[PDB]
RNA sequence: GAAGACAUUGUCAGGUGGGGAGUUUGGCUGGGGCGGCACAUCUGUUAAACGAUAACGCAGAUGUCCUAAGGGGGGCUCAUGGAGAACAGAAAUCUCCAGUAGAACAAAAGGGUAAAAGCCCCCUUGAUUUUGAUUUUCAGUGUGAAUACAAACCAUGAAAGUGUGGCCUAUCGAUCCUUUAGUCCCUCGGAAUUUGAGGCUAGAGGUGCCAGAAAAGUUACCACAGGGAUAACUGGCUUGUG
RNA sequence: UUGACAUUGUGAAGAGACAUAGAGGGUGUAGAAUAAGUGGGAGCUUCGGCGCCAGUGAAAUACCACUACCUUUAUAGUUUC
RNA sequence: GUGAUUUCUGCCCAGUGCUCUGAAUGUCAAAGUGAAGAAAUUCAACCAAGCGCGGGUAAACGGC
RNA sequence: AAGCUCGUAUCAGUUUUAUGAGGUAAAGCGAAUGAUUAGAGGUUCCGGGGUCGAAAUGACCUUGACCUAUUCUCAAACUUUAAAUAUGUAAGAAGUCCUUGUUACUUAAUUGAACGUGGACAUUUGAAUGAAGAGCUUUUAGUGGGCCAUUUUUGGUAAGC
């Protein structure tokens, strides 16, 4: 929606950050996600819109991106200390059909080589895109550590058959004003992505991954 | 045709008066009903008995359109317009 | 480009999810697996449904239009590497260790291989299988009349079976020599070859080019084409070598004792070079830049000893006089300078006492005794004086010690950096 | 007796409505019509050695394409032939010699170009702002396209320089009406504030019949105002022999 | 021809849409199983209570996480027919 | 509409018409309803017949 | 038609002298371009498309790609040379020379560029012949169907086409 004097979200973020670790000092699982449900739009009758609105603020540090690439980016991935893959390894992955549906679950994402990604379309077969894990390409001269940071901090709004899109927009760690900036950026991106720029958005909720009863949005 | 969405050109704002950086979008249009003098005149001429009273054009010959770019200054927020030739496919990659 | 035409798509695995999750209680009386496969295919092979029987009288796994139509039709009508585990075992049975050779003839007349219904790339990969066997040792080969006018499938056998000694290939069907022309310096130690009743063996060149094809041949088709009694002493060494020898056995014992003592002391701390050498006992040190043949086993490619080159008193290395005069050894002070010039290295002689090879002798001009030992010297640590560090590198000490009642006193103190490889001690 | 706050009647609104009314039903053209566009444009020829010059003359093109295929700089030489090199066989990769362009430069044709205008790289946005003058068509009007300066701001290059889109010759559009950008802008006339509206300067939305109406047939039942049609004479042809 | 308003007064029953609250539905062949749902979700609870790693699955489960509607109720009202 | 008597008038409802013992929002005007606004207004839902979907009809026009 | 400002101008449907531009006639092709026409096969050297197809070891079609081992042959849309006829400019007083004034332009500069002050140069003041006065302004009529002849040409066997 058109923005609505975000002190209510400020008090909601303060109540959420006093819910996490000040009434339940649990183990380190900080992810203050924003769930947004849209109203007054038909999925089949309207266009299924999508975009990615990558904010550099990060909240999910433990991620799995099995870098699939060639030899030079394999050495670059071994330098960047992340789980890589080889060409014969990916050939065996396309050989065993049950291994792909499991490697899509043991990983959290993916990051491909601008020299082998125009094949993951067919070699690494379907259900990777159905699990929404189509790999993003990385060039022969871009920074692999920076690309891994971007693929860990890149959020994407996609219109499915349901109107209940939720995104890991923040962590419950700290930085109230930076969290307010993140909430403003996410609300701006959703409002600009929807067809009517204000009217369609109905439900906004904050939850710090703990089934907390503090939304107040 | 491909045009990038960033461009350094001259802006004539009173603060800048030099070459600055702009971002690029495409131009579109609107309309108005209980406002404009032409519509308010046409509706009264159209009411009553008499028929249609104005011409109606149905002999279109062009198949394409010129494209206009709107440039917004990042340091001034002063827009500017620039027209291009006739093309069939346009994007801002 | 790369792996492209793997065929993981085009109706094989993708777009196979058009199923319909309805009430699933279809008309189903008898549709089980064996009778279904029999009533579907009595003339060819077929591809079956996902999960379709009539055991529970319910079926909804006909995930396509023609699948659902055939299911409704039979509802409305009443009805009712992997070859390596045998190939390598056959090859290991063919490599009898008693005869020390394998026979690969007449495989196209053996029912264990005729009904298997498979030859050229099979034998060219069977060379790789026989090289990766490594425990079914076979020296010679017996593959007469192998149904080839050329030698394509037996081309890599010369590289894979480099201990060839004989071959019987008679009743051949070859009419050229260019297929055998690649066998120069390849299976050239073999000493018997005959492929008669053929246009490759009944030609003129069979006595002038066969010796070139096998220079080391002590026989030629149940004959002798070379002086095989003298070839063992002319084409090879006349006598063996001695990995440890001296003028006397007790001389070699004391020489090896003082050599191991000096090597252990130089490994622990060489700070007492001034106390090990006298005022006259000088030294020398040099490095070996160039290397031997590239096919030498575990051979250092280049002398990576770039922190010891300035104090190398080598004659033909540097062209100056004052440079070798400054890099050369005076008494105890410059002896300790040469001792701390190079990289300190614990002696790899106690691991391979065999490869630590030491000769010895006496010195009649001073009633002394000399010992030239040579071993490895692997340097974990280096010289603390200011590509940089060492590599796999050897060393050789040619000392000349004159004994007394107390101990022995050195006269020559040599240092030699080299390129490490295998030693001439082993068999 | 029957019916009953429903029908009926009044006003507005949506369908239906050749039963009826009014009107229209392009131009060029070996007659009209069909076909075509010779209706707005470009190259060679017709075209007769300045310029101009017709035909439903001839051979063809246009309503596009390009963030580089625009701008600056650096290095290099193209088509082709010959002699050589394992597999190599018209033809795969490498080496040398010859090579005035026989290649390439988006598209038709003509012109132009070799330490380049071609090919390969590097940096960029001058395809920017403000307005006058000039050339072609020409009434020396408009539209389109182009040329040379001025006043700013930039790019590139060591620099001199060059750069106001595409190496040159084609690639496109008024009034009225909508809409957009810009002016701590002007007006709403009894006086103010805020919406709304109207103006000024510069672009887009289009008229291809391209100086730019909003448009189907038939008449032998026909009407009006006018203009044109009739023996063979080649300024001299016709008879027996492909 | 169809709708609205007016002509136009006096009564009574029924069937429906909107908010507040309550739990129900996620059964195909499979996998114990009641998974065509959406991304968090690896550690929380004497309780191990399912997890990930086991496996079947297309989708796997703790913390019941958000939209829901689809079959369901109860309140008074607005209006309908 | 056909055109005394005699004799024969086959098959197609698909196209265009004409029609309706059929389903339910697909299109859906004024009036009324709701939301935002200082208000003029703007947005949204609901929505009659008709059309559309579905059925009938050839001594209807047609078609073979 | 009405005139107006002036009085032999510096002008010409022309020649001469000087100096440019052109690519037709003729030459020449054979010096590089030398052509339409009916022109035989060589399939994984190309293949344009058109029909089917729960799709690709994918079937069904025909113009043509390329003339392959064919040359003489000639041009209004081919070039090396190149007339005649027709065509642009100049032949001075608004000129030339000497000297030195202005400028915010230009030069390294006291250099130039443009415009000047002062001075010198008329029997010919810069080839011929002619000159019915020269220059300028306002306003308005009719016309906007043409035809014939020599020569040079385009399309139609060709015509008073
Ligand atoms: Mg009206
Ligand atoms: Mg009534
Ligand atoms: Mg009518
Ligand atoms: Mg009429
Ligand atoms: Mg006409
Ligand atoms: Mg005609
Ligand atoms: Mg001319
Ligand atoms: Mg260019
Ligand atoms: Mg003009
Ligand atoms: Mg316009
Ligand atoms: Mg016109
Ligand atoms: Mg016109
Ligand atoms: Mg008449
Ligand atoms: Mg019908
Ligand atoms: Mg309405
Ligand atoms: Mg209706
Ligand atoms: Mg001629
Ligand atoms: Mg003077
Ligand atoms: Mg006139
Ligand atoms: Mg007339």
């Amino acid at each position: 929606m058109s923005k609505i004097t975000s002190s209510q979200v400020r008090e909601h973020v303060k109540e959420l950050l006093k819910y996490s670790n000040e009434t339940k000092k649990r183990n380190f699982l900080e992810t203050v996600e924003l769930q947004v449900g849209l109203k007054n739009y038909d999925p089949q009758r309207d266009k299924r819109f999508s975009g990615s609105l990558k904010l550099p603020n990060c909240p999910r540090p433990n991620m799995s991106i099995c870098i699939f690439g060639d030899a030079f980016d394999v050495d670059r991935a071994k330098s960047c200390g992340v789980d890589a893959m080889s060409v014969d390894d990916l050939k065996k992955l396309n050989k065993n059909k049950k291994l792909i549906k499991k490697l899509s679950k043991k990983y959290n994402a993916f990051i491909a080589s601008e020299v082998l990604i125009k094949q993951v379309p067919r070699l690494l077969g379907p259900q990777l895109s159905k699990a929404g894990k189509f790999p993003t390409p990385v060039s022969h001269n871009d920074d692999l550590y920076g690309k891994v940071t971007d693929v860990r901090s890149t959020i994407k709004f996609q219109l499915k058959k349901v109107l209940c899109l939720a995104v890991a927009v923040g962590n419950v760690e700290m930085e109230e004003d930076v969290l307010v900036n993140q909430i403003l950026m996410s609300v701006n991106f959703f409002v600009s992505l929807l067809k009517k720029n204000w009217q369609n958005v109905g439900s906004l909720v904050v939850k710090s991954s703990m089934g907390p009863a503090f939304r107040l949005y | 045709v491909n045009v990038p969405k960033t461009r350094k050109t001259y802006c004539k704002g009173k603060t800048c008066r030099k070459h600055t950086q702009h971002k690029v979008t495409q131009y579109k249009a609107g309309k108005a009903s209980l406002f404009a003098q032409g519509k308010r005149r046409y509706d009264r001429k159209q009411s009553g008995f008499g028929g249609q009273t104005k011409p109606v054009f149905h002999k279109k010959a062009k198949t394409t359109k010129k494209v206009v770019l709107r440039l917004e200054c990042v340091k001034c927020k002063t827009r500017a317009q620039l027209t291009l030739k006739r093309c069939k496919h346009f994007e801002l990659g | 480009g790369f792996h492209n035409v793997g065929n993981i798509n085009m109706m094989a695995q993708q777009q196979m999810q058009q199923n319909r999750i309805k009430i699933s209680v279809r008309n189903w009386q008898n549709a089980t697996m064996n009778d279904l496969i029999n009533f579907i295919s009595r003339n060819a092979r077929v591809a079956v449904y996902d999960a379709h029987v009539e055991g529970p009288l319910v079926i909804g796994y006909v995930n396509s239009k023609a699948e659902a139509e055939s299911l409704m039709k039979w509802n409305g009508v009443r009805f009712a590497s992997d070859t390596i585990s045998f190939l390598r075992g056959v090859l290991l049975k063919r490599y009898d260790p008693q005869t020390k050779l394998l026979n690969l003839g007449a495989l196209h007349s053996d029912p264990e291989l005729i009904q298997k219904g498979v030859q050229s790339k099979m034998f060219p990969a069977m060379m790789k299988l026989a090289s990766t066997e490594k425990s079914l040792i076979v020296e010679s080969v017996n593959l007469a009349d192998n149904q080839l006018k050329d030698i394509s499938a037996i081309s890599t056998l010369a590289q894979t079976f480099p201990n060839l000694k004989n071959l019987c290939l008679a009743n051949n069907q070859i009419f050229r020599f260019r297929s055998l022309e690649v066998w120069k310096n390849k299976f050239k130690d073999l000493r018997e070859l005959l492929m008669t009743n053929n246009p490759i063996t009944t030609d003129k060149l069979y006595r002038t080019e066969m010796l070139r094809l096998f220079p080391k041949l002590v026989v030629l088709d149940n004959v002798i084409v070379r002086d095989e009694q003298k070839l063992q002493t002319v084409y090879s060494l006349p006598m063996k070598i001695q990995q440890f020898f001296f003028e006397n056995d007790a001389l070699g014992q004391s020489s090896t004792d003082f050599a191991t003592n000096f090597l252990n002391l130089w490994d622990n701390n060489r700070e007492q070079l001034l106390n090990l050498y006298s005022p006259q006992s000088q030294f020398s040190v040099s490095v070996d830049s160039t290397i031997p043949p590239s096919t030498v086993t575990d051979s250092d490619q280049t002398p990576a000893f770039g922190y010891y080159m300035s104090s190398s008193r080598n004659i033909s290395k540097v062209s100056s006089e004052k440079s070798i005069q400054q890099r050369l050894s005076i008494g105890q002070e410059s002896i300790n300078s040469i001792f701390k010039t190079l990289p300190k290295t614990k002696h790899h002689l106690q691991e391979q006492p065999n490869e630590y090879s030491m000769e010895t002798i006496s010195y009649p001009q001073i009633n002394g005794f000399v010992i030239t030992l040579h071993g490895f010297f692997e340097e974990t640590g280096k010289p603390e004086l200011e590509n940089n560090k060492l590599s796999k590198k050897s060393f050789d000490r040619t000392w000349v010690i004159v004994p007394m009642n107390n101990s022995v006193i050195i006269a020559s103190d040599l240092l030699t950096v080299r390129a490490y490889s295998t030693g001439a001690w082993k068999t």
